[PDB]
């Protein structure tokens, strides 16, 4: 579900890390 | 694994007289004419199974032996982390003897770069990290436990770290080179990964869970970018800068907002059980093709995740959607990985059933993809980059900082 959705949220590359 | 003696609430080495006592004791506390609980009849099950293996003497036997040896296995194991753990390896290398190639990613860390080693002629996979991009992070840390960690394990899903050294403007670990690609470019490429193609990489990760928790390491960045396919199509865990030895809880919040745990967004402290976490929406990812919570922004990614509404596909089969269902799991006393039976409530999942957990581990299981080996340092299943040239000042720069390397 949301797979275009997934492709909207420009989130679909590859994600870098949090390191607070 | 399966764990006959706690089903029957005895110790090994029991008495068969008592083995048949404790029997009839579980046995009478979940019978289906006394006991109705949904969960009674599945643990009565598992009782009956516990008797018709100990009180057959040499079922007994099999199994009273596949457990020594697990016993063995990881007192090894653990006896040769501790050893490399206390006496690591440091400035096994010098970057004169690498010949760079092609850059195979590039990282907020650094570059990881396809060299060959100009006298052994061997290819490998080496990751400069600039120690000007990482004494400001603070996560010095990050960096040196990463070091100390990948040097001193061993597992045929880890990446071996052949090489580290380092020189006035950055830090290197040199690595055997992985040339099947990242899981991240096949899965994005298909789009998605079927169910037993997912399934096959899932246990490897169980395995590799149950070997570095087996060690007091949280792995704590599982994510398709971070999972690497060798050439006989299993995987090579490859980045293991957010991995830390940890006894009680840690709290550093760092990993990968799509995969953090709630326990890690909120203030609250942690434990192992996150990479159980991890692993849910690694499995998601693999069969959906995106994960179980995004977002245009993290905030809002870690708002999705701590509220535990989950959505499934069309496809995703039901033992799917009930395993997922206890590994993303807010509450920590019903996530899977966690519970008394640990590790084995994973594998002895029905999602499961049809993984010869010790044929994966010994890789004889026919692999659901077999990347195209083109010849020995081809750079085809990575993605092209920008060649940034390796530069060193003529002063040692955080000297201190990384002492330890
Ligand atoms: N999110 C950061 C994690 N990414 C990585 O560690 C990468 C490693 N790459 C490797 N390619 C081939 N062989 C290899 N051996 C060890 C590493 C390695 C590809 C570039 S990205």
């Amino acid at each position: 579900t949301t797979y275009a959705d997934f492709i909207a949220s420009g989130r679909t590359g590859r994600r870098n890390a949090i390191h607070d | 694994g399966k764990d006959y003696y706690q089903t029957l609430g005895l110790a090994r080495g029991a008495s068969d007289e008592e083995i048949k006592r404790a029997y009839r004791r579980q046995a009478l506390r979940y019978h289906p004419d006394k006991n109705k609980e949904p969960g009674a009849e599945e643990k009565f099950k598992e009782i009956a199974e516990a008797y018709d293996v100990l009180s057959d003497p040499r079922k007994r036997e099999i199994f009273d032996r596949y457990g020594e040896e697990v016993k063995e296995f990881l007192a090894k194991a653990k006896e040769d982390f501790l050893k490399k753990w206390e006496s690591p390896a440091q400035n096994t290398a010098h970057l004169d003897q690498f010949e760079r190639i092609k850059t195979l990613g590039t990282g907020s860390f650094g570059r990881v770069m396809l060299v060959k080693h100009k006298e052994t002629g061997n290819h490998y996979a080496m990751k400069i990290l600039d120690k000007q991009k990482v004494v400001k992070l603070k996560q010095i840390e990050h960096t040196l436990n990463e070091k100390r960690i990948l040097q001193a394990v061993n597992f045929p899903f880890l990446v071996k770290l052949e090489f580290s050294f380092k020189d006035n403007s950055n830090l290197y670990m040199v690595m055997e080179y992985v040339p099947g690609g990242e899981m991240f470019s096949h899965l994005r490429r298909i789009g998605r990964f079927s169910e037993p193609h997912a399934r096959f990489y899932a246990a490897q990760i169980v395995l590799t869970f149950e070997y570095l928790h087996s060690l007091d390491l949280i792995y704590r960045d599982l994510k398709p970018e971070n999972l690497l396919i060798d050439q006989q199509g299993y995987i090579q865990v490859t980045d293991f800068g957010f991995a830390k030895r940890v006894k009680g809880r840690t709290w550093t919040l760092c990993g990968t907002p799509e995969y953090l745990a709630p326990e890690i967004i909120l203030s609250k402290g942690y434990n192992k059980a996150v990479d159980w976490w991890a692993l849910g929406v690694l499995i998601y990812e693999m069969a959906a093709g995106y994960p179980p919570f995004f977002a245009d922004q993290p905030i809002q990614i870690y708002e999705k995740i701590v509220s535990g509404k989950v959505r499934f596909p069309s496809h995703f089969s039901s033992d799917l959607k009930d395993l997922l269902r206890n590994l993303l799991q807010v509450d920590l006393t019903k996530r899977f990985g966690n519970l008394k039976n640990g590790v084995n409530d994973i594998k002895n999942h029905k999602w499961f059933a049809t993984t010869d957990w010790i044929a994966i581990y010994q890789r004889k299981v026919e692999a659901p993809f077999i990347p195209k080996f083109k010849g020995p340092g081809d750079t085809s299943n990575f993605d092209d980059y920008e060649e940034e040239e390796i530069r060193v000042s003529i002063n040692e720069k955080c000297g201190k900082e990384f002492s330890e390397f």
